[PDB]
């Protein structure tokens, strides 16, 4: 049989804001159920955040016309997709504001340390840099004074590493999430270096988890408990999803 | 050295750190016998003290001799060990020791020991399927789960207050708006 | 020994953790124990006077090698953990009055230390700073229960007389029943005048 | 915190229904809102308006299921329920799940949460009665969660795979296999030299 179907592909072939909500219901849930806190979409929140405040002024410019057919439906939409929408974004700020809170001496190490892999505004919103060099200070000042003033010198450090337990709370690295494995977020299998086959066929990746020496193959469409460490890689990769 | 995922902040890993070790002194030490109540005298080699766990960690390290020995605690003598390797349901951890299983992550720290690893991982494997049972049997509480949480550890509390609720909240959604 | 009253403030830390997540709504936190918290500080001071008294002594010659090695070491560790005790009970009452500040400051004073009122203050403070800015389209303050609902009947639960709020004006006549805009009454569900949803 | 206490590392139910009111569903429009050759529109930033602006009334058409159900509210549409909520093919699923025992069935993630919500609102537009659908997908229900129980039985130090689990049916489970893998985890890495 003569299989035609490259040359009837090639006869065939003859950013956005529905793209962009999508990407940031994907950030919304890695932030949720993620250990760490993850870098912060720069462009994908500036492109947003402009879409709200045009959209929120067009619903109240189309609201003038109503004073002079003039059905009512679209404005409903248009309304309750702005609610849709500023929910998402308010429930992914008050969880990354969550995460710095939790992080503050380890965020703060991260700056202090000139020879990071990080620089913090990498990571952080500017107005994520504003509320954690702040609410550092506040609270820092409510112990401070209140018992750390009464302490020996050595012990008045709020961030001893060197003592009999570490007071800087690093992330859980090796927390177990639940992954849902994608592949490549393009749908060409065949760019992948990591990607393989298997018996059976199905393709997946391997990983391999060090404390235990084990290999794991990870096929694709399908569901894992895995712990977190092992997945960075792939999730900064978007070749994986946790559910 | 400590591991990451018991904070400085956990209540529940303060109150740990907390409690009681039998420990026996290497040393004649003056000044310390506040340890044994009275300021006056000095400490004596072969005291044996039950100092607190964030006492006896860090002395069992440095002094090689160290300044203590911990000598086996009641709550992993063999009698235990036994006791959770026939009937883990049954047992109850609660009397043993309110914050058993932090304890024993402690334990299985300061001295690498496969052997008690395996007995805890046991134990905390088998129990947690009856922390299932009982957190997804919602009424429309019964003595047949009332006299298993009154077994129950400050540990596994948490995970049965936590699972209990997800399980609990998904019924009130499924079954009213 | 010195860790004792330590273990006392920790249970009261404790007692406070369970009550605020037990109990459904928000509880008004327990009062400061200002007297427990004086003892553990009057305690660390004791022991700054055995680490002043020994250090001293060094020098006078007490067998410092063995004796000081131990002794400074022990007085060290119980600060250390009177310090932990001091931290973990001030960081649970934190993360609760920050609850405070997003929940309902957002939108029993008493029971605080006067840091504690301070601190209050300056965290509200950078909360209203977040939402006063760019990001000033949403409502960070906000609810965090997804918009599943566009228009609610809502009952008007106490008399509060015609009210304004920023999208319209209502007169909350006792037992009337509005249906309206889930949007425009959910500050007002909040704050407790209005009932259903 | 910022972020309350029940929310910190899962979702609630109600944020597992917002995730899967944001999928497209198919409807049967009862307004036309395309205009002739021979008006307000919709204009909207997270989904598709070209579906929207183009109903004719009895075609079908696809929309985001939230404003399915925004329509559905008013007599403004009906709600075609996919293939796999058919008594046939639910049937067939239930066959499926008894005869594997060691595998879940490949229902789509949101199964359980998109049959609690269409039976509620769009409870008139079931080809099949709804009395039977409702007792199929608790037969389907009750089989999962039997292989849930034998699953759990595995719990592990390295991981799980739980192939075709719905988002709802790992959302309930979340907080005990993640919080018990992580305590087999910290007894056996502090086992470790």
């Amino acid at each position: 049989d003569i299989n035609i179907d490259d040359i009837l592909a090639e006869l065939d072939k003859e950013v956005s804001p529905q793209q962009d909500f999508s990407d940031l219901m994907k950030s919304w849930k890695n932030e949720r159920c993620s250990p760490e806190l993850l870098p912060y979409p720069h462009q994908l929140m500036k492109r947003l955040l402009n879409r709200i405040s045009m959209q929120s002024q067009l619903i109240e410019n189309i609201s003038m016309g109503f004073l002079d057919n003039e059905s009512k439906l679209p404005l409903l939409c248009m309304e309750t997709e702005l609610e849709r929408l500023k929910f998402v974004i308010r429930s992914y700020i008050r969880c990354r504001l969550s995460k710095i809170d939790k992080f503050s001496l380890y965020l703060r190490q991260l700056n202090e340390d000139e020879n990071s892999l990080i620089s913090l505004t990498d990571l952080l919103s500017k107005d994520e840099i504003k509320y954690h060099d702040t609410h550092s200070l506040i609270w820092l000042k409510l112990v401070n004074d209140s018992i750390l003033k009464y302490m020996p010198e050595e012990l008045q450090a709020i961030n001893d590493t060197e003592g009999s337990v570490n007071m800087i709370d690093e992330p859980d690295w090796n927390k177990f999430v639940f992954i849902h494995v994608n592949g490549p977020p393009d749908g060409k299998w065949n760019e992948d270096p990591l990607l393989q086959e298997n018996e059976f066929g199905k393709p997946c990746y391997t990983v391999t988890i060090p404390d235990l020496k084990e290999e794991v193959e990870l096929t694709i469409g399908s569901i894992y408990v895995m712990r977190y460490e092992v997945i960075r890689d792939l999730l900064r990769d978007d070749k994986v999803a946790l559910i | 050295s400590h591991m990451a995922s018991m904070g400085y902040y956990d209540i529940d890993d303060v109150l740990a750190d907390g409690t009681e070790f039998p420990c026996k002194f290497q040393y004649d030490i003056p000044g310390l016998g506040y340890l044994e109540n009275n300021p006056g005298r000095p400490i004596t080699k072969n005291t044996k003290l039950s100092l607190p766990l964030w006492l006896a960690r860090i002395l069992a390290i440095v002094g090689p001799v160290p300044f203590v020995e911990l000598l086996p605690p009641d709550m992993f003598s063999t009698k235990v060990m036994n006791a959770i390797k026939t009937d883990p349901v049954a047992l109850d951890l609660h009397s043993i020791n309110s914050h058993f299983f932090s304890l024993a992550i402690k334990w299985i720290m300061l001295f690498s020991e496969k052997e008690l690893a395996n007995v805890v991982s046991e134990l905390l494997l088998q129990r947690a399927q009856e922390l299932n049972h009982h957190a997804s049997s919602l009424s429309i509480t019964n003595i047949a789960t009332s006299t298993f949480l009154l077994k129950l550890e400050e540990m596994e509390k948490e995970i049965y207050k936590k699972s209990h609720e997800s399980y609990k909240d998904t019924k009130r959604w499924m079954f009213k708006k | 020994m010195y860790g004792d009253l330590g273990n006392k403030l920790v249970l009261e830390a404790k007692r406070t953790k369970q009550l605020y997540a037990r109990s459904n709504q928000d509880v008004n936190l327990p009062m400061y124990h200002e007297d427990i918290i004086r003892n553990i500080l009057k305690e660390v001071s004791n022991l700054r006077k055995n680490t002043e008294y020994l250090k001293e002594q060094q020098q006078l010659g007490m067998l410092d090698d063995k004796v000081a090695k131990c002794q400074y070491f022990v007085t060290l560790l119980c600060m250390e953990r009177n310090k932990r005790c001091l931290l973990a009970y001030q960081r649970l009452r934190t993360d609760i009055l920050d609850s405070m500040a997003w929940n309902n400051n957002g939108l029993d004073t008493n029971n605080l230390s006067h840091q504690e009122q301070e601190y209050l203050k300056e965290y509200c403070d950078l909360i209203t700073d977040l939402k006063s800015g760019d990001l000033v389209d949403i409502d960070l303050s906000g609810s965090l229960v997804p918009p599943s609902d566009v228009f609610i009947d809502v009952r008007v639960l106490k008399d509060a007389g015609e009210i304004q709020t920023e999208y319209g004006v209502f007169n909350l006549i006792k037992d009337s029943q509005f249906f309206v805009r889930q949007s425009d009454v959910e500050r007002l569900i909040q704050q407790g005048y209005l009932q259903k949803i | 915190m910022s972020l309350p206490a029940h929310l910190q590392q899962t979702f609630s139910p109600e944020e597992i229904q917002f995730i899967v009111e944001n999928e497209p569903i198919k409807i049967f429009p009862r307004i036309t809102t395309r205009q002739k050759i021979r008006h307000t529109r919709w204009q909207l930033i997270t989904t598709d308006d070209k579906a929207l602006n183009n109903m004719v009334a009895m075609r079908s058409t696809e929309v985001v299921l939230w404003i399915a159900l925004l329509l559905k509210q008013q007599s403004k549409c009906s709600i075609v329920a996919p293939q796999w909520l058919t008594t046939k093919e639910l049937d067939r699923k239930i066959q499926y799940e008894k005869t594997h025992p060691d595998r879940f069935s490949e229902l789509p993630w949101n199964w359980l949460v998109l049959a609690r919500i269409l039976f509620n609102k769009a409870k008139d537009d079931f080809h099949d009665p709804i009395h039977e659908l409702r007792g199929k997908i608790q037969d389907l229900r009750e089989i999962r969660q039997i292989k849930v129980l034998k699953g759990l039985k595995y719990l592990n130090e390295s991981h799980l795979q739980l192939d075709n689990l719905s988002l709802l049916e790992i959302n309930e489970l979340r907080p005990f296999i993640t919080e018990i893998m992580d305590k087999l985890r910290e007894i056996h890495t502090a086992s470790l030299t």
